[PDB]
């Protein structure tokens, strides 16, 4: 399967993403996920 | 300037910054509050030695 | 005891006016990450890990202090020298200060410009409970308003 | 292709555990509020 | 609720543009009564916002005056919270129709500040679930409810998030792009099923 | 300096002796409040004066949330009539290098070395801010959100830390800010104690007319440039 | 198949500056399985207008427009269009203000009073001689960019100079001594 | 999650010998001082309340001398 590639690539990020989205329950979860992933880079890479 | 008929004549020398002169039209006084130096547009040239 | 403890959160849940967060959610997140990683090093990192937690159509309202400012710019756009007299008063702790004195002086200038006045003296300032008074002794030239 | 069985089940379990850890954090915070404030009213009146 | 945990009840509370001028007295009575204010915010709801805020009841409350009285100037919304928050706030408010509250409840805030049926001085949560719905509408990104720890989070994700996230990650697996997060996030923004596609050209 | 420097004569309290009259002080209080209204700045500090040969440019600076942002400058000749000065760039910094002399009151004045006096005002104010705009140590705290805010819990410097140039910061892009101890010349800053040593006065020698106010007992601080507006290139000779 | 209806909806400058929201009631020509009815299932479509959307920005709602028995509905509510204002003309992320300056104020120091889309008021100095091609750029103070709502373009202030309609012979001598020397 | 909160109590804090402080006691003092009416912006203040709880006149003698000589001005 393609699990191992995406095992390495994402890992903790999607977990924190949907954990925050499920906790918040926004009106648009998908846009919230995209903005959160942007912010997640803006903390991690920088 | 908003009440000009009680104004005081202010003088700013522009040769000795901080130097001031004042007068209500009858009396006067002088006052210096600068660094004690003369203004010069050109940068300070140290004087050349004697020939 | 119950009312005290929920009052303690409802305090702590109060959203900050600048960051948009609240201290209760921040403390939950910081304790979550602390319990996740287990620093050993637990107390020293509490500052740095708090920085780490902070790492991870708008109307506007304004105060009643600018309607006075709207009102008082007209001050700056046959009297006595009110500033001089107040300076003599100020030599024994009497007056309104230079700023308020100049503001009242410009108000008296507006009063003199508006009406045909021979003498427009700063009579005094009678203190009040809701609003004070700025009284102006006025002597008219033509007798008309 | 068939990631619907591969990887999302793992990630749903990880969201469940991360939300459980979050709830543990919220609980520990709540015990901290109780401990501080109960120490306050009891000792303040004595 | 019978956990080790202890619980804060929360309620929405609004002031309309014909009563916002008396925001300060209303907040004084709110704080003095024992409430605690979590967050303030100044609103100005366009008629689209008004149609969405009453969406649980906008399909029956066909009152253009009711939309105007939210749109005709700013609002002052608050989260209030104290022991039995919604019932105490209801007790201060009284009947929803101010025409009844004026004569029958002298102590009511709606009698003190309100005018009539549609010019009601205050609006707030009439139900805990309604409290979560309106508070999640008006003040986004503020946690108000119990966290869905168990299967409820999985159901939420499977009904809203997974039908998009699965397919997007599947295409991300076909492409194997570099720095995969751009591909996923831009894909989610572009092909959101709950939003239209935007062509900025 | 903030509005607290305009309710009391904080400028003249530094002993530099140049400042605003109570006329200009009250006018400036009302006008900077109206500037904070018209321009939605977080704060509106009085930058200072550029003493011209005909009239003096009263300068105000807008402060954003976000205080290290490219701060927005305003000017006024009759104090109250505030006008949004344009922002500065590198070309306009290079443009005025050929010009020397005292500022003229009319900002429409032209130099043949043409060059507008407004461009001179913009460039000289920018140069003064990049060089000698002072922040005391710890007054500004870099927020985790990539934004600088007031360190609103800032207690004034200890009297041991008063005497060090390391306890003072350049108020510009870069504890995040650069300290004054590297601001060459090494003697370029004068530190003196007035008013019972409840007052630290820190004056620029490279840009005369700057005087930075600080009360160690509290968080009352600020800098004002009231002066001629030229750079003292003679500073290493004068030290 | 039948084309989507390219509906035009007008947005004023403040709607595209602050990022408003809009509702557009749609047709009632939705078909059931019988393929001859005319009913409606979703009355209203909502568009979250974000700041900086330029004119011609296409917002498309697939499977929401009118539908025949054997075609896929589609609709392009809405093409971004700009209302006339008092006054800024919309260009590529820049605002173009026209100030009817009078002559005599054009030739000397002038201050231009610009209300903005933020409800902020600007006093822009004009120390240049305002000939009828002059414009001052007030940079970083236009509308927000669609790619970055934090950043905003530049405001352009053009001038429509009002020449005098009558001059005294004294005013003719006034002007001749002033301008032609 | 009763075993998990039991482990949470079990940790906080097997005392860190590097400083000798406890998360329970340190955060308890931090919250105790916060519950004396810090403002709604208290979330931005815990970074130096942590410093204060972690932490828990001759320098200005030249001030008194200048004051002392200035008595003769009006005496």
């Amino acid at each position: 399967m393609d699990t191992a590639y995406l095992k390495n690539c994402f890992g903790t990020g999607l977990t924190q993403a949907l954990a925050e989205v499920a906790r918040v329950r926004p009106s648009d979860p998908i846009e919230y996920l995209a903005h959160w992933l942007y912010h997640y880079r803006s903390i991690t890479v920088a | 300037n908003l009440i000009p008929q009680y104004a005081i004549a202010v003088l700013r020398s522009n040769l000795w910054p901080g130097a001031y002169a004042f007068s209500n039209g009858k009396k006067f006084e002088n006052f210096y509050i600068g660094w004690g130096h003369k203004y010069c547009v050109e940068n300070y040239t140290p004087p050349s030695p004697p020939p | 005891l119950e009312v005290a403890i929920q009052n303690a959160k409802a305090y702590l849940l109060s959203t900050s006016s600048k960051s948009g967060l609240n201290l209760y959610d921040h403390l939950s997140k910081v304790l979550t990450k602390i319990l996740d990683e287990r620093p050993a090093d637990a107390v020293d990192i509490i500052e740095n890990i708090s920085q780490d937690v902070k790492m991870a159509h708008n109307e506007y309202e304004m105060l009643p202090a600018y309607e006075i400012a709207e009102t008082q710019k007209a001050l700056f756009l046959s009297l006595p020298n009110v500033m001089e007299s107040a300076y003599y008063f100020e030599q024994a702790g009497v007056g309104l200060g230079t700023d308020e004195t100049y503001r009242v002086f410009l108000a008296l200038k507006q009063l003199t410009d508006t009406h045909p006045i021979q003498r427009c003296r700063f009579w005094g300032k009678i203190l009040g409970l809701e609003m004070n008074y700025i009284v102006a002794e006025v002597e008219f030239r033509d007798g008309e308003d | 292709r068939d990631i619907e069985v591969g990887f999302l089940p793992w990630l749903m379990n990880e969201v469940e555990k991360s939300m459980e850890h979050s709830m543990v954090g919220r609980t520990v915070l709540d015990m901290l509020i109780r401990d501080v404030v109960e120490r306050r009213i009891n000792d303040y009146e004595h | 609720m019978p956990l080790p945990q202890i619980y804060v009840e929360k309620t929405l509370a609004l002031i309309k543009p014909d009563v916002v001028d008396k925001e300060e007295e209303i907040q004084d009575i709110i704080l003095g009564s024992g409430f605690t204010i979590i967050q303030r915010r100044k609103l100005h709801l366009s008629p689209e916002h008004c149609s969405n805020f009453y969406v649980e009841q906008y399909g029956k409350m066909f009152f253009p005056n009711l939309t105007a009285y939210m749109s005709s100037g700013p609002l002052v919304a608050m989260i209030l919270a104290r022991h039995k928050a919604i019932s105490y706030w209801k007790e201060l408010m009284g009947p929803s129709n101010s025409l009844v509250a004026k004569e029958t409840h002298p102590d009511s805030l709606r009698a003190i500040y309100g005018t009539d049926e549609l010019r009601n001085a205050l609006h707030g949560s009439n139900d805990f679930a309604a409290s979560e719905r309106e508070i999640r509408f008006m003040f986004p990104a503020v946690i108000i409810e119990p966290i869905p720890i168990g299967q409820a989070a999985k159901d939420y994700i499977n009904l809203y998030v997974a039908p998009t996230l699965l397919q997007g990650l599947t295409e991300l697996c076909k492409e194997k792009p570099p720095d995969p997060y751009l591909w996923l996030a831009d894909w989610l923004m572009k092909n959101n099923p709950n939003k239209p596609k935007l062509c900025h050209f | 300096m903030d509005a607290d420097s305009l309710l009391l004569s904080l400028e003249l309290a530094s002993g530099s002796g140049q400042g605003l009259s109570p006329d200009r002080r009250a006018s400036l209080l009302t006008s900077l409040m109206l500037v904070k209204r018209d321009y939605r700045f977080a704060r509106v500090l009085f930058w200072g004066r550029i003493l011209g040969l005909v009239a003096d440019y009263y300068i105000a600076q807008g402060l954003s949330e976000d205080q290290l942002a490219p701060r927005k400058t305003l000017y006024s000749l009759n104090c109250t009539e505030w006008s949004l000065l344009p922002p500065a760039t590198e070309e306009m910094a290079m443009q005025i290098s050929v010009v020397s002399g005292r500022f003229m009151g009319d900002p429409s004045h032209e130099y043949e070395h043409q060059i507008k006096e407004e461009t001179r005002l913009v460039s000289i104010i920018d140069q003064i801010d990049k060089a000698v705009a002072i922040i005391p140590r710890g007054a500004l705290f870099k927020t985790p959100f990539g934004v600088t805010h007031v360190n609103r819990t800032f207690e004034g410097l200890p009297l041991s830390e008063v005497r060090k140039l390391s306890s003072y910061f350049h108020f510009r892009e870069a504890d995040f800010l650069d300290s004054l101890e590297y601001d060459i010349p090494r003697g370029s800053w004068s530190i003196q104690m007035e008013r019972g040593n409840a007052l630290v006065v820190l004056r620029s020698l490279l840009w005369p007319g700057l005087t930075f106010y600080h009360a160690p007992r509290t968080k009352n601080y600020g800098y004002i440039y009231v002066g001629t507006g030229e750079k003292n290139m003679d500073l290493p000779f004068m030290l | 198949q039948d084309p989507p209806i390219e509906r035009d909806l007008y947005l004023s400058l403040e709607d595209l500056f602050f990022g408003c929201t809009k509702k557009i009631k749609i047709s009632r020509r939705v078909l059931n399985e019988d393929r001859y009815s005319s009913t409606i299932k979703d009355k209203i479509l909502t568009i979250d207008v974000r700041p900086g959307w330029r004119q011609g920005t296409r917002i498309t709602f697939e499977k929401e427009g009118d539908q025949g028995p054997n075609i896929i509905p589609a609709d392009i509510i809405f093409i971004v269009k700009e209302k006339l204002h008092p006054r800024f003309r919309r260009e590529h992320d820049n605002l173009f203000f026209v100030y009817p300056i009078p002559l005599g104020k054009a030739l000397t120091c002038c201050t231009v009073e610009v209300k903005t889309l933020d409800d902020r008021l600007l006093n822009i100095p004009i120390n240049d001689i305002v000939h009828p091609k002059y414009f001052k750029i007030v940079p970083g103070e236009g509308m927000p960019l669609p790619e970055n709502p934090s950043k905003k373009g530049d405001l352009f202030i053009f001038f429509d100079i009002q020449f005098p309609t009558r001059l005294t012979p004294q005013k003719k001598q006034m002007l001749r001594q002033a301008l032609l020397t």
